[PDB]
RNA sequence: AUAGGUUUGGUCCUAGCCUUUCUAUUAGCUCUUAGUAAGAUUACACAUGCAAGCAUCCCCGUUCCAGUGAGUUCACCCUCUAAAUCACCACGAUCAAAAGGGACAAGCAUCAAGCACGCAGCAAUGCAGCUCAAAACGCUUAGCCUAGCCACACCCCCACGGGAAACAGCAGUGAUUAACCUUUAGCAAUAAACGAAAGUUUAACUAAGCUAUACUAACCCCAGGGUUGGUCAAUUUCGUGCCAGCCACCGCGGUCACAC
């Protein structure tokens, strides 16, 4: 009743940037498979409007699905930038972190 | 499917077997065949008397109600079902057909008489 | 192979069948061209009777006759079956006995 | 004649009766399923139960 | 998906061919009187018209003898005179004349109408204007035969219901604490029944299309 | 699979082929009754008769039902919203097109690149991008996910137009194939069309006809088919003599052949 488009919130990894204030963003659901019963990774391309051109190749972003598609491939805006390349702020403490290593104490605080 | 125009209505789906019919009372588009899709069975009718001389009939009158109420048309011979049931006023063709009969029957009476 | 080729690989995709000398039906239609005999291939010795047909698709074709004493000439009219004459190399359709001109094996 | 359309007359009057209370019905439920006061009640406790 | 263009070129070019090539009023609605068919599509026309179609007048038949074509005048119709003693008839208020006819004995019609003593408030198209059924008021009648007195229209406000429903209604009152003792009633007074032969509305009737 | 036969001088292992089970079509031989179900090989060509009327003229219907499987991810879910039914005063429900998003058959990668397949801007125009080994692009195969659904309605995808004169409606016919139902009756029931209605029409349908294709039950007298070396239940005499012939696999037949 909000959009006609299927996909309402995803998350996924940034990986193109060559279009203007569009970011190719790649997603990854879980599928089982029938004969394996194991569930193993599905992808699938989607077109982000970014107006700002603040994604870059290789972070994690959370896409809203547009009111109506503003474009053939573009069904989708960029909500939030999950993780930033290289620059995680861990969501438990708040604190810069670069991998599993805090940069910045927690306890500093 | 989409149908030309067309409407819902409750009827009669012929089943069973050669001498032995059965009845489904089915909602269905108009234009659909007798015995293939419908929206949903409404009840049952069988109309051979059974070992204890009944004739039975199952009627799902909520659903009937509902269907009614969101425009669906109704076949004669339901009609005439549901006026047997008391679910509906009696269809006038029974009452013209019952005149009928009993003006028949009384002409063979007079017949039997007169002779 | 590990779960992940075997998901990378998929159901096994097993080979279409293949059609035989009858190319998947019962029986087939054909005129007899020339009716021979031919040698076993040898733990056997005989002389097995065989006639050349062409049959309704079109394709020519060596059957065996089974039985004692056969009348197929040329331009007759045949059904054959399947089934190999295991001493007979290529030989793998059957005239069926009774059926159009062929008749049924006669008595003694 | 004269009777059989008499009684047509009266017998589509009392089912025109009928079938608009049962669409009024149907409306009704569908009222009450959507914008109903226990519906609405429900949706107030789950909001809360959620909070 | 491989477009298909040549079923728009063919639909366009029917719904052209079928606004231009329009079969007109005189053509549609020609009788052949002896035999009772329509020449345009060879039909033969219902037997229980058959007499009037003889006998009776199509309305342009009267209208085109009459200036202005009878605007505010009234005809009525026969089969409206056997069944109903009430007067019924219609006000003319527009006439649009087939002009392709010799006689102008074709065309369409607007009006008034007043059914059975009840006049309406809207002019709307005349139906079967085409029908050999109607009939020409006389001025010097027009006081007589538009005269009616409203008789009370007094009929039943309320029937009962059906017996197993009245019963499951009963029933229902009962399980949920009611014990009046009031009989379930069906209101009818917005039911009015019209009659058949009523005028429907020509607005929404089709027409024959030509072949 | 509770498995079994078959490689070798012999054992074990590996591996194929075949046997035993259950269906459908056809063929040989045989075949008594009753009920029920099912029923061209061919999207090849069709003689003939019917398969759509109703109704006071307008309209409505003939866009349905019925048929076929040629082609083939138009079928399913969500959003939006026409037409249709009922409210018909609409508020809206039911149903369901077009449009937008998602999902959706099989084989071949010896089909590996497609060649404009994107984006941004009110537009002007700018950027050079988009799909793809997680299978794009391509060729081939097939009606499907069966209360049913999809596609087609002689062919040129379509049908203004052209070829040309249409049974893939029922009955029926020619050719063709291993494949072979009556040129029956009635609208009495249900369904549909029309009518205000009594009602009318319908090769849908109902009731019949033909056919061991199947199931069920019988039968007063009435049984046939296959097999009998092992796998695998079951051969006595003769005839023949590596010939005639036989076998699903292994194999038999050279004067004592349980294998012809
Ligand atoms: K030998
Ligand atoms: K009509
Ligand atoms: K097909
Ligand atoms: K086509
Ligand atoms: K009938
Ligand atoms: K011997
Ligand atoms: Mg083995
Ligand atoms: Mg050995
Ligand atoms: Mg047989
Ligand atoms: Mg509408
Ligand atoms: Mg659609
Ligand atoms: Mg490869
Ligand atoms: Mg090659
Ligand atoms: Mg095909
Ligand atoms: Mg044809
Ligand atoms: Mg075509
Ligand atoms: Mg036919
Ligand atoms: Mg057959
Ligand atoms: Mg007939
Ligand atoms: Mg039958
Ligand atoms: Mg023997």
């Amino acid at each position: 009743v909000r959009s006609s488009v299927h996909a309402r919130w995803i998350v996924g990894k940034v990986i193109g940037t060559k279009m203007q204030k569009t970011a190719k963003v790649r997603v990854t659901r879980l599928v089982l498979d029938p004969y394996l019963l194991k569930y193993f990774n599905k992808r699938k391309t989607y077109f982000a409007h970014d107006a700002l051109q603040q994604c870059t190749v290789g972070d994690i972003v959370l896409l809203r699905a547009l009111p109506v598609p503003r474009a053939k491939h573009v069904k989708h805006e960029l909500a939030e930038i999950v993780f930033k390349v290289g620059k995680v702020i861990d969501p438990v403490t708040g604190k810069p972190c670069a991998g599993t290593t805090y940069l910045e104490s927690p306890l500093s605080s | 499917k989409a149908y030309r125009g067309g409407h819902l209505t409750i009827r009669l789906a012929l089943g069973g077997c050669t001498n032995r019919p059965f009845y489904r009372i089915v909602a269905a588009h108009n234009k659909c065949p007798r015995d293939g899709r419908f929206v949903e069975q409404l009840g049952s009718y069988d109309p051979l008397p059974n070992s204890h001389g009944e004739k039975l009939v199952a009627l799902n009158l909520d659903r009937i109600r509902h269907w009614i109420g969101c425009g669906a048309h109704l076949s004669k011979p339901m009609e005439k079902l549901l006026g047997l049931a008391g679910f509906f006023p009696l269809h006038p063709m029974m009452i013209t057909n019952a005149e009928r009969l009993r003006r028949k029957r009384a002409r063979e009476v007079l017949l039997a008489s007169q002779k | 192979a590990t779960l992940n080729q075997m998901h990378r690989l998929g159901p096994p995709k097993r080979p279409p069948r293949k059609l035989g000398p009858t190319e998947g039906r019962p029986q087939l239609k054909g005129v007899v061209l020339c009716t021979f005999t031919r040698k076993p291939k040898k733990p056997n010795s005989a002389n097995r009777k065989c006639c050349r047909v062409r049959l309704s698709t079109g394709r020519e074709a060596v059957c065996f006759i089974p039985g004692e004493g056969h009348t197929l000439q040329e331009h007759q009219i045949v059904l054959v079956e399947g089934g190999r004459t295991q001493d007979l190399p290529g030989v793998k359709l059957t005239v069926v006995r009774g059926k159009y001109d062929c008749g049924h094996v006669q008595k003694k | 004649f004269f009777v059989l359309m008499e009684r047509y007359q009266h017998y589509r009057q009392t089912v025109r009766a009928l079938r608009m209370e049962f669409v009024s019905e149907v409306q009704r439920k569908v009222h009450e399923a959507r914008a109903g006061v226990l519906a609405e009640r429900k949706a107030l406790k789950d909001a809360a139960e959620h909070r | 998906v491989r477009p298909r263009l040549i079923a728009e070129l063919a639909r366009r070019v029917r719904a052209l061919r079928e606004q231009l090539n329009r079969p007109r009023d005189s053509q549609l609605y020609a009788v052949d009187y002896e035999t009772l068919t329509r020449p345009f599509s060879g039909r033969r026309l219902p037997v229980r018209a058959w007499a009037d179609v003889r006998r009776e007048s199509r309305l342009l038949q009267l209208l085109g003898r009459l200036p202005l074509f009878g605007l505010g005048r009234l005809v009525t119709r026969k089969s409206w005179l056997w069944q109903h003693d009430e007067p019924c008839y219609w006000r003319l208020t527009r006439v649009r004349p087939d002009y392709t006819a010799q006689n102008l004995d074709h065309g369409k019609a607007w009006g008034i109408l007043t059914f059975k003593g009840k006049t309406e408030s809207e002019a709307r198209e005349i139906e079967h204007v085409m029908y050999h059924d109607w009939r020409l008021v006389p001025k010097h009648e027009e006081e007589a035969f538009t005269a009616f007195t409203p008789a009370p229209e007094d009929s039943l406000a309320s029937v009962p219901y059906p017996p197993l429903l009245r019963a499951m209604i009963i029933a229902e009152r009962q399980k949920n604490g009611d014990t009046s003792t009031e009989e379930p009633m069906l209101n009818v007074q917005r039911i009015r029944m019209e009659p058949w032969d009523y005028p429907a509305k020509q607005e929404d009737k089709g027409r024959a299309k030509g072949t």
